[PDB]
């Protein structure tokens, strides 16, 4: 955060004298909303995972909508997954609280890796959008009558009373009370701090009364507060987002050929294919594509454990012993090149158990 | 050489016999080799070895026997660079360790007349809970049929097969306790740990609770025969709960790590 | 299954919902009574409640034999047996007042009524296997002991907070196909009173029921747009909706969990109902 001098020389047109004046504000430079992107390949439908969040220890946030907008280049994918919120949706800096947006997308021809995705999600700060629930519904509520003479002292309500109000957002998200921190300011001296400049005696008043009802707590919780964001300015975070750059992309299904239990084989059929054909880059069948099966602790192999790939559709039976007592997941397999190259590959049956039974 | 190759013996104790398993595979030497004499001109080359024995032979003295292996290896195979081949062999286990070889004869195969043959071979010496047994006592506890796999709602029966040779005779009391137990951990984790112990508290039931077993006189056995029922599909492996507490010094001994119930 | 009704209780719940198929058989529970029998000759036992009855039980001398007989869930949305005083059999006394607040004396209240429900249809009968015309009856009201904490939970659902129920729009999907559920919280009377707040928060925890190991919150085979914890009010029936999308083929179970706030521990009630539903 940093600060900045402005200063103004205008003139006017009706009246002569040059006026203008020279303020020192602060900036708070630092982006609040956080977003890392997590990625999914599935044959021929890929999928984005955004783990949204915030960047600062003592300042939640609030979505309203993260919908993925596609690029402008051409007549591109069929998005879906754009997320509406109906209520503003909470999140906090960490915990588990993962505000996860999901987002699948089905290609029409094929993939190029060189494209960009922008988000374009829309938020606000929990502190902007609880001040103005209090600087509205607790001081000029209602009345016109009030506000009238009050609004010749609303810009020094926003800038030197109010925006020092820290709140204790822990209070709000376990009880929902709108309260402030103990040390948060010292209240003989704002409640001086007001009396050096002029003031209508029934508007000090009615500022001590709402500052005292801040500091004991009102605590509305979910019977309002969704009306008055209504009149809050949201703020974009429009952020490109690209598909990795891959060089190859294979899937290996395995089929189980012809419970089980231990120390007598499963035979299985492995089928690896390059599905590379439908992401833009043409087959290349000749690349060093080691391919190789990771024995664990909780499985052993016997066949081929490893082969160089140098065919489209290249498959060879593998039996499987197991070594431990039941539900076991399949073994992990990993395509590394050997030169210096980077791939990916989609394991059909990642996540699928088998019961080993004893005896 | 150009078949680092290791032997990854594992023991299985519950099946009293031990795996040992046998993989080779083309080395980096090979990588290296390929590129600088087979064939330095075209651009990646690749070897083309063709084993015709692969023999495992377990020797003591003047004796050698070989050993069949677990699954159909075709001995006459080919085998090209960067591959890696594995095989698996079993064997029966306790202060002797066993003695081994291992022969690979083979030969590559540099243009279809020359053929240089190989003929490798080393030796080595094979190198590395269902009985539970009672604390503070002598009993040993062991489920006759411990792996058992039944449908939903059929009720089935145990024999707890006992050993007792302490001193005296004792009266111990076997039950099943049906209460969710409390829990001590984000809940991602405290979560998992109350489904595991609500599913063993409310899975299988006792049709004799509160069974107390008659007498066990000294240096004799006894079959605690029980009876279950199941109400949720699942597999209840080590299942706890039964637990059997002995009426002599109060013992928790957690006898159900012996049954492997499944049921459907 | 249906293969497995030889037995009578396991019949009779199935014949029930079969003929009432709209509830579910989460709507019952088992009694497990257990009849020693003290006297010197073998006994048979044919046990009833409401409609039903038990195929005969031979019991023998000094042997136990456990009696799994069924009941329906008593609901209280039509027993209210928060405010109704215990009788006073001989009216007409000096009251003293027992000392007992509030928070207790509705727990001994609905504790009484609770053990007082099952003993008016709950019966019995004997024949003695030497002579057939010795019958009798046994009373449960001089046997059964004041019920306890835990079982008052099972058998009352009232006594938890939150009232949840389920559904999915089909319980077999494709992969990749969208499916939303939907989560209907209605608050007991136990929390209406129990806890002075306004929001309670809930969780959606996903189970692999074949792995049986809780999912990760941030995981590669579920996806859904929105945190799985979620707000609701403890006033008014509350209804939730997810977006799930399944990616890999199985079988998962959708628990739920309800919380006081997101302290770590402080979990109010650790909810039974889940939905199983199927990906393939």
């Amino acid at each position: 955060a940093f600060d900045l001098i402005i200063k103004t020389s205008f003139t006017k047109k009706n009246d002569q004298g040059t006026f203008g004046e020279t303020k020192k504000v602060r900036i708070q430079c630092y982006l609040q909303l956080s977003v890392s992107v997590e990625d999914i390949f599935k044959k021929d439908i890929f999928f984005f995972k955004f783990l949204l969040n915030s960047s600062v220890r003592e300042e939640p946030v609030i979505l309203y909508s993260s919908e993925l907008s596609a690029p402008d280049t051409r007549n591109d994918y069929n998005i879906r997954g754009d997320y509406i919120a109906t209520t503003p949706a909470l999140i906090t800096f960490d915990g588990n609280e993962s505000f996860i947006n999901c987002y699948e997308i089905t290609a029409n021809n094929n993939f190029d890796s060189k494209d960009i995705f922008n988000l374009k999600v829309r938020y606000n700060t929990l502190k902007e959008q609880l001040d103005c629930f209090i600087t509205d519904a607790v001081l000029i509520e209602g009345d016109v009558e009030w506000f009238i003479l009050f609004e010749k002292w609303k810009t020094f309500w926003e800038l030197e009373i109010l925006k020092k109000l820290k709140y204790d957002y822990d209070a709000f998200k376990e009880n929902r009370i709108i309260r402030l921190l103990k040390t948060s300011i010292d209240l003989n001296k704002t409640k001086s701090k007001i009396r050096n400049l002029c003031i209508e005696k029934a508007v000090l008043d009615k500022i001590l009364i709402c500052l005292n009802k801040v500091s004991r707590g009102i605590a509305v919780c979910n019977t309002d507060m969704d009306e008055y964001v209504r009149n809050l300015v949201p703020k974009q975070l429009t952020v490109p987002v690209q598909l990795p750059g891959f060089e190859q992309f294979f899937h290996v299904q395995f089929e189980q050929m012809e419970i089980a239990t231990i120390g007598n084989s499963l035979s299985y059929t492995v089928i690896v294919e390059n599905l590379s054909g439908q992401w833009g880059q043409d087959v290349i069948d000749d690349g060093g594509y080691i391919f190789e099966i990771l024995s664990s602790n909780e499985w052993l192999i016997h066949g081929q454990k490893r082969c160089a790939i140098k065919e489209k559709r290249k498959e060879f039976e593998v039996h499987l012993i197991p070594l431990k007592k039941g539900y076991l997941n399949f073994p992990r397999v990993e395509i590394t090149n050997i030169n210096g190259k980077s791939c990916r590959v989609d394991h059909s049956n990642a996540f699928e158990s088998i019961l080993i039974f004893a005896a | 050489s150009l078949l680092n190759m290791r032997l990854r013996n594992i023991s299985l104790k519950s099946e009293h016999c031990i795996l040992s398993s046998l993989d080779f595979q083309t080395s980096k030497a090979s990588e290296q080799l390929t590129k600088k004499f087979i064939y330095p001109q075209e651009h990646n080359s690749f070897l083309k070895l063709n084993f015709q024995e692969i023999s495992y032979k377990l020797i003591d003295g003047t004796s050698q026997i070989e050993l069949d292996p677990i699954c159909p290896l075709k001995v006459p195979l080919t085998a090209f660079s960067y591959d890696s081949i594995s095989a698996t062999f079993k064997l029966v286990l306790s202060t002797q360790p066993h003695r081994v070889k291992i022969t690979l004869a083979y030969e590559l195969e540099l243009h279809p007349n020359l053929k240089l043959p190989v003929r490798t071979s080393w030796e080595t010496e094979v190198t590395l809970t269902s009985l539970v047994n009672s604390k503070l006592s002598n009993v040993k506890f062991k489920f006759i049929n411990s792996n058992i796999k039944v449908i939903k709602g059929e009720k089935f029966t145990m024999r707890l097969q006992i050993i007792n040779s302490s001193s005296s005779p004792l009266d111990l009391v076997v039950y099943y306790n049906n209460t969710i137990n409390p829990i001590p951990l984000t809940l991602e984790n405290q979560y998992q740990l109350h489904n595991k112990y609500r599913k063993i508290a409310e899975g299988i039931i006792l049709l004799s609770n509160d069974y107390k077993i008659p007498v066990v006189p000294p240096r004799e056995t006894y079959f605690a025969d029980l009876r279950f029922i199941g109400i949720m599909s699942g597999y209840y492996g080590t299942l706890s709960g039964l637990k059997v507490l002995d009426l002599n010094t109060n013992e928790l001994i957690e006898v159900g790590n012996g049954a492997s119930v499944l049921i459907q | 299954s249906s293969q497995v009704e030889n037995v009578d209780w396991i019949e009779y719940v199935m014949s029930k919902i079969r003929a009432e198929s709209n509830l579910h058989s989460r709507d019952f529970i088992l009694l497990l009574l257990d009849f020693r029998n003290s006297w010197i000759d073998g006994i048979k036992l044919n046990v009833q409640f409401e409609d039903f009855t038990s195929n005969e039980y031979h019991v023998e001398a000094s042997h136990t034999s456990r009696i799994i007989v069924p009941i329906k869930k008593i609901d209280y949305k039509k027993y209210n047996f928060e405010n109704t005083p215990i009788p006073r059999i001989y009216p007409g006394r000096q009251f003293i007042q027992s000392g007992l607040n509030e928070e207790q004396t509705i727990e001994m209240r609905q504790k009484f009524w609770c053990r007082e429900h099952i003993i008016s249809k709950l019966k019995c009968n004997w024949k003695l296997t030497t002579d057939q015309s010795v019958t009798g009856s046994v009373d449960f009201n001089k046997f059964i002991e004041k019920f306890d904490h835990k079982m008052v939970y099972t058998i009352y659902p009232g006594r938890l907070f939150y009232g949840v129920q389920l559904l999915l729009d089909e319980p077999k999907v494709k992969v990749g196909e969208i499916i939303n559920l939907k989560i209907i919280t209605e608050p007991t009377s136990t929390c209406r009173r129990k806890q002075n707040s306004t929001v309670n928060f809930l969780d959606i925890v996903i189970f692999d029921s074949k792995t049986s190991k809780i999912l990760p919150r941030s995981n590669r085979r579920i996806l859904y747009n929105g945190s799985l914890t979620k707000p609701i009010s403890t006033t008014k029936v509350s209804e939730i909706n997810l977006e799930i999308i399944p990616i890999e083929k199985g079988r998962y179970e959708f628990s739920v969990c309800i919380s006081k706030s997101n302290n770590q521990d402080g979990i109010i009630q650790f909810d039974s109902e889940n939905v199983i539903l199927s990906v393939i």
